[PDB]
């Protein structure tokens, strides 16, 4: 985002209807911490939501 | 064979930092806990740290926490303490040991025990020794024996070795351990027990050789009078 | 944290001696405590892990026991290698404490010590320092009171002492007491003396000297 | 007796393994499992743990 959302009005954008291809983000190396509670990160693409 | 090869010790000033280094060959370093523990100039054992193999399960000692910092290092296999904000309190020589606490319930215990690294926090700055005669009384009937000796004074830091006459005189060769004075610089007195009847006939040398700063001092002593 | 009020602090015995060293605890630790041997400059030595379980590559001499919150630790035979001090560390609550140590040496028969004096050498006196040193060679016990007169006035605050170690080959130990004062105070008084007395001397012995060879 | 004030630490259970276990097996390597496809190459790094 050009310009990332406040913390006192943080931005809640609903994504619903699409494929989430979540290797490139977990590939991507310019993330200082990616941290998942519940499920392992390399299952996320065969689980659904 | 195991061998924890220590380096990474010296002179720093109170408040500075200094990063002291373990390396271990002969044994799976990745697979064994690491431990750090210091010991005050003539005091007791003390712990400082330990790091259970993961980067973030590291623990202090209650006297260092959030001052030392303790890390670790695969491929060459080496052990490291970063040390911050040191006081004339943490003047210590630096262990680095072992342990198996992760599997193994039965060496608890620090299998090895490095050699230790010598880490003085004080302000003052390395100085070459000055070395002085202990000369007798010529008079003294005291006993068939006199007593010599060459007081070294003002080196720093340790350590010191003594030899006499190039080696061919060994007899009755006395070093002491080494004493700090109110000055700020250490001092140490080495001495020879003697016969007193060859104080005028056999030329009495002293050698004092001090490897961290390459210095080699002779002296003769000759009775006064 | 973890207690431990290791007693006695210092005890004597001789070759062939049965040695105990008590180590107690704080809440019911079990088994979780160590012992260590360390001669001087010498980097600590496993002696005893688990309360009970002999490291490998140690003579069978050295033995241990005990368990809970109190542990005997029973040394068979004493061999002149094994002179050094013992700390017993706690392994159980997050392990920290060490024990205060006690220091075990070989009793011997009581030795006079020889005392001698020490003027300040000509060589020392231009560099502009002059060291009185006083020598307590070959004594038993440790036990040694060292009194420095000057002009007949009981000295204090201006001499310091070191003692050697416990020897090898004759387990005796030597001390050295020295005494500091500049060149300018050493030409305002006449007499220097070192006085000790121990216990292998019935009565005091006293070494004096005049400066100047007087 | 294993709840000590302080902390009870001596205790670990493997929590990245590669695959699940075979019946009785015991498994005692300590190697760095890499958490993505960058090779972790023992380095405790990103996608390391």
């Amino acid at each position: 985002a050009t310009r990332f959302a406040s913390v006192y009005a943080w931005n809640r954008k609903r994504i619903s209807n699409c494929v989430a291809d979540y290797s490139v983000l977990y590939n991507s190396a310019s993330f200082s911490t990616f941290k998942c509670y519940g499920v392992s990160p390399t299952k996320l693409n065969d689980l659904c939501f | 064979e195991v061998q924890l090869v220590e380096s990474g010790g010296g002179l720093v000033q109170p408040g500075g930092s200094l990063r002291l280094s373990c390396a271990a060959s002969g044994f799976t370093f990745s697979s064994y806990a690491m431990h750090w523990v210091r010991q005050a100039p003539g005091k007791g054992l003390e712990w400082v740290s330990a790091i259970w193999g993961s980067g973030s399960n590291t623990y202090y000692a209650d006297s260092v926490k959030g001052r030392f910092t303790i890390s670790r290092d695969n491929s060459k296999n080496t052990l490291y303490l970063q040390m911050n904000s040191l006081r004339a309190e943490d003047t210590a020589v630096y262990y680095c040991a072992r342990g198996r606490d992760l599997a193994a319930f039965t060496k608890t215990a620090f299998d090895v025990w490095g050699q230790g690294t010598l880490v003085t926090v004080s302000s003052a700055s390395t100085k070459g020794p000055s070395v002085f005669p202990l000369a007798p009384s010529s008079k003294s009937t005291s006993g068939g024996t006199a007593a010599l000796g060459c007081l070294v004074k003002d080196y720093f830091p340790e350590p010191v070795t003594v030899s006499w006459n190039s080696g061919a005189l060994t007899s009755g060769v006395h070093t002491f351990p080494a004493v700090l004075q109110s000055s700020g610089l250490y001092s140490l007195s080495s001495v020879v027990t003697v016969p007193s009847s060859s104080l005028g006939t056999q030329t009495y040398i002293c050698n004092v050789n001090h490897k961290p700063s390459n210095t080699k001092v002779d002296k003769r002593v000759e009775p006064k009078s | 944290d973890i207690q431990m009020t290791q007693s006695p602090s210092s005890l004597s015995a001789s070759v062939g001696d049965r040695v105990t060293i008590t180590c107690q605890a704080s809440q019911d630790i079990s088994n979780y405590l160590n012992w260590y041997q360390q001669k001087p400059g010498k980097a600590p030595k496993l002696l005893i892990y688990d309360a009970s379980n002999l490291e490998t590559g140690v003579p069978s001499r050295f033995s241990g026991s005990g368990s809970g919150t109190d542990f005997t630790f029973t040394i068979s035979s004493l061999q002149p290698e094994d002179i050094a001090t013992y700390y017993c560390q706690q392994h159980d609550a997050l392990p920290w404490t060490f024990g205060q140590g006690t220091k075990v040496e070989i009793k011997r028969t009581v030795a006079a010590p020889s005392v001698f004096i020490f003027p300040p050498s000509d060589e020392q006196l231009k560099s502009g320092t002059a060291s009185v040193v006083c020598l307590l060679n070959n004594f038993y016990p440790r036990e040694a009171k060292v009194q420095w007169k000057v002009d007949n006035a009981l000295q204090s605050g201006n001499s310091q002492e070191s003692v050697t170690e416990q020897d090898s080959k004759d387990s005796t130990y030597s001390l050295s007491s020295t005494l500091t004062l500049s060149k300018a105070d050493y030409e305002k008084h006449k007499v220097y003396a070192c006085e000790v007395t121990h216990q292998g001397l019935s009565s005091p012995v006293t070494k004096s000297f005049n400066r100047g060879e007087c | 007796l294993d709840s000590k004030v302080g902390g009870n630490y001596n205790y670990l259970y493997r929590l990245f393994r590669k695959s699940n276990l075979k019946p009785f097996e015991r498994d005692i390597s300590t190697e760095i499992y890499q958490a993505g496809s960058t090779p972790c190459n023992g380095v405790e790094g990103f996608n390391c743990y």
